[PDB]
RNA sequence: AGCGCCGUGGCGCAGUGGAAGCGCGCAGGGCUCAUAACCCUGAUGUCCUCGGAUCGAAACCGAGCGGCGCUACCA
């Protein structure tokens, strides 16, 4: 006659609960399938896509039961602008009379190694097969930046189609297209409204999504039915996930770095400052490996104008006071993650949308911020996210000369100014600061209708930099 | 025994502003008594009663409760008062408001220190009221002192020590204050290391806080840092947030950040 | 979550320091041949829950209730 919470923490002992990583693990042996790597940090990160009034959150809940917070009492049900965060577990069982499509499960973050099988009729345990956090890109026009730094931190995506709406999408076009810029061809389509279509209606939809994707890039990518609001056929979506998306190569010789999106300070308010916690930024792990007690540079930094204009960048370095991977301070970060670095910087550095699209590196490694900088580009021939009612969808319009176009580097909005075009190269003037380390794959949109839209992927080959100061 | 008027003497002067509490009404006009004063009757008239066409006198005099009024003619054999209300200005109800409300203050402490002691509101006034009043023009500023600097009940002769102990007790009970003075600091800093400025800075503000009054620095937005401070004699606390903001500007300007104001210390 | 505010007699605001306040209401009555206008008299509650001071508190203070404006979703 125990409470529920008894039980649920008698079952979380049972299974394992939450083990606290080892301080110094030999890191030339360990595999993102090792136990110690994958039982509190991510190893594969997972975007949901879709076009406006769809439902990301929604259906990110049903498959993990994490929450977005979608704040500012206006954004609650129109749009995002910040990120939609989740975590979810993976599991399948380790008996083979369950059912395989059913095995698989999903589960919040506070989840222990080993729950118990929550089928009727199977006295099995699950198996966490692989861990990812999933990330939430808002899904309209007027926010194009934020997309494209959801495909700079996104290694795979999930598409949404809406059945009774119109079955060719642009926006859903356009994001997978943003996405096969990323070099990303693991993609799965997942059809959101199913519950109100017919029986011949799924099917129409099937091949009119059929007939969507024949001449683009992606060639494998499943298609999925599943519904927001009953939540089931979720762990077919976890079965695709993890049958179809492999680990990206990243391993301990590339250098470290991290790319900074977000930012939350920690600040109570009303309590005392004495017992406080320093700023922290929200970044994801493309390269590299971290370890509580490191020192950490932002080489944007502070951007300060002079009596003459000219961009003095101080970088803000810094030492990492916490690390956190989705469950708890941990203390060494595994590359492919998302990850709230704590420092000792100032609250005023991590309060706003301030961060947003930026780089971090650690001691013993200096990037290069640029003001000139020289990229090799190309397009596309049609508009992908507008809706041109039956004439022509538009087709893009060569750059011209000192216009004000928004290259975002990977994830960094920055807005240049072109000094030349030729062929297939241009030439940008950049006002706010941008690193460049080794690629950095870039997009550009520019503006026509009032808004940002895409038109072509770009990769920078040269640029005058500016050594930082001390 | 409420008696013995607030003023040096029982009568009123000409010009005045006063309030008064009306008693009744007869046909040609309204003989009332007067509170700012102590108890000497005086006609209001209706044709100097009510400022637009009078109409009802019901609805404006509202017998049993409290109006401004002036004094425009004086008895001064036995006792009648010639008073207006017409001819009260949109200024002179708001000053005759804080008069009274003082007067009114410094008539139900005594009037409960003579009922406490039972002995005539007189006798009590003419030892300890009258003399505030000559030396600081009002005895609620000197009661205000009281609290702060005891230096008031120098020279002064009370009926017996009794009184004096039981009206200060009645001082430290009744006329409980402090002012919550409130400013707010922008933080601009991205410099290096940004915590550890805070909490030195506030070891800082926390280490020159007397006993007698509180220095908290609350957070409630990374930039904006408010600084509320109780102050009990309300001008040493501006003081107070002037230190704590040079404080704040000499952590500041080393570590390698800045900081604005937006809110400086204001009551 | 931080503080500013509010807490009707039905709605809106004020007084806070001697215990029931107004305009709007609503009922009854009055003037009018008649209605509105105008003039009278009312019966509706814990001025949000619980305590300290005092002959006294709703007022001053204190140890929490629901909603409101900025700060902001503060791992
Ligand atoms: N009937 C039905 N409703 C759905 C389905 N999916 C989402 N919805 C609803 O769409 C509405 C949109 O709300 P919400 O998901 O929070 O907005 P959002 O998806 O975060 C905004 P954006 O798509 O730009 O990121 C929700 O009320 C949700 O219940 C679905 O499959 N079926
Ligand atoms: C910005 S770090 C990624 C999200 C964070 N781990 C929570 O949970």
């Amino acid at each position: 006659g125990e409470t529920e919470e008894e039980k649920r923490k008698r079952e979380f002992e049972e299974g394992g609960g939450l083990p606290e990583q080892p301080l110094n693990p030999d890191f030339s042996k360990l595999n993102p399938l090792s136990a110690e790597i994958i039982n509190r940090q991510a190893t594969i990160n997972i975007g949901t896509i879709g076009h406006v009034a769809h439902g990301k959150s929604t259906v990110v809940r049903a498959i993990s039961g994490v929450q977005t917070v979608r704040f500012k009492d206006e954004l609650e049900r129109n749009i995002t602008i910040k990120l939609g965060y989740a975590n979810a577990k993976i599991y399948k069982c380790q008996e083979p009379t369950c059912p395989e499509p059913d095995c698989y499960r999903s589960f919040k973050s506070d989840k222990e190694i080993s729950p118990k099988c929550q089928r009727p009729g199977c006295p099995g345990r699950y198996k966490l097969v692989r861990h990812v956090s999933f990330v939430d890109c808002p899904g309209h026009d007027i926010l194009m930046s934020t997309m494209l730094s959801g495909a700079a931190v996104m290694d795979a995506a999930l598409l949404l189609i809406a059945g009774n709406e119109s079955c060719p999408q642009p926006q859903t076009s356009e994001h997978l297209a943003a996405i096969e810029i990323m070099k990303l061809k693991h993609v799965i389509i997942l059809q959101n409204k199913v519950d109100l279509m017919r029986e011949e209606s799924a099917l129409e939809h099937q091949k009119s999504i059929l007939k969507f994707i024949r001449g683009t890039i992606a060639d494998g990518a499943p298609i999925v039915p599943i519904s927001a609001q009953l939540k089931y056929n979720i762990d077919a979506v976890n079965e695709f996930i993890v049958k179809t998306i492999p680990v990206p190569p990243r391993d301990f010789m590339i250098s470290p770095r991290l790319i900074v999106i977000r930012s939350f300070d920690v600040n109570k308010p009303g309590a005392e400052i004495e017992d406080l916690k320093g700023g922290v930024a929200g970044g994801s792990i493309l390269n590299g490996v971290f370890k509580l007690g490191d020192e950490i540079e932002i080489r944007p930094g502070i951007v300060t104008k002079d009596d003459k204009g000219k961009i003095q960048c101080k970088p803000i370095f810094s030492n990492i006071v916490s690390l956190f991977a989705e469950q708890n301070d941990l203390k060494f970060a595994v590359p492919g993650g998302l990850i709230g670095v704590g420092t000792k910087v100032d609250p005023t550095l991590c309060r706003a949308d301030r961060l947003v699209g930026q780089v971090v590196g650690a001691k013993g490694h200096l990037p290069n911020i640029y003001t000139d900088i020289e990229i090799n580009y190309f397009l596309l021939r049609r508009l992908l996210g507008v809706k041109t009612d039956g004439q022509k969808q538009a087709k893009v319009r060569k750059l011209e000369p000192n216009e004000v176009l928004m290259v975002n580097i990977g994830s960094t909005a920055t807005g240049a100014r072109v000094v030349a075009v030729k062929a297939d190269m241009a030439r940008l003037q950049l006002t706010s600061p941008a690193c460049t380390e080794i690629n950095e794959k870039i997009a550009l949109s520019r503006r026509i209708e009032k808004h940002w839209r895409l038109i072509g992927w770009a990769t920078i080959k040269k640029g005058t930099t500016l050594e930082p100061i001390a | 025994t409420s008696h013995c008027r607030f003023y040096e003497n029982k009568y009123p002067e000409i010009d005045d502003i006063v309030m008064v509490n009306v008693q009744q009404i007869a046909e040609m006009g309204a003989y009332v008594k007067l509170l700012e004063y102590d108890n000497i009757e005086g006609m209001i008239l209706l044709s100097e009663l009510s400022r637009r066409r009078i109409r009802s006198i019901q609805k404006l005099i509202r017998v049993g409760k409290n109006d401004v009024a002036v004094v425009l003619r004086v008895d001064k054999e036995k006792g009648y008062i010639d008073l207006s209300k017409r001819r009260v200005s949109s200024e002179d109800i708001i000053k005759c408001e804080e008069k009274y409300q003082k007067s009114k203050t410094v008539h139900s402490i005594l009037r409960y220190c003579a009922e406490k002691f039972q002995i005539p509101l007189e006798e009590l006034y003419k030892t300890i009221a009258w003399p505030l009043s000559r030396k600081f023009g009002h005895a609620y500023e000197a009661f205000k002192l009281s609290i702060i600097d005891e230096t008031v009940w120098e020279g002064i002769e009370p009926p017996s020590k009794d009184v004096l102990d039981e009206l200060k007790n009645y001082i430290s009970k009744r006329l409980t204050p402090a002012v919550k003075i409130r400013a707010d600091v922008e933080v601009s800093c991205f410099s290096y290391e940004g915590i550890d400025a805070i909490k030195d800075a506030l070891k800082s503000a926390e280490d020159m806080s007397t006993e007698q009054m509180q220095v908290k620095v609350k957070l409630v937005a990374a930039p904006l840092y408010v600084l509320t401070t109780q102050a009990l004699d309300k001008q040493k606390g501006i003081e107070q947030l002037e230190s704590a903001i040079e404080k704040i500007t000499e952590v500041i300007t080393k570590y390698g950040g800045v900081c604005n104001i937006t809110m400086p210390p204001k009551a």
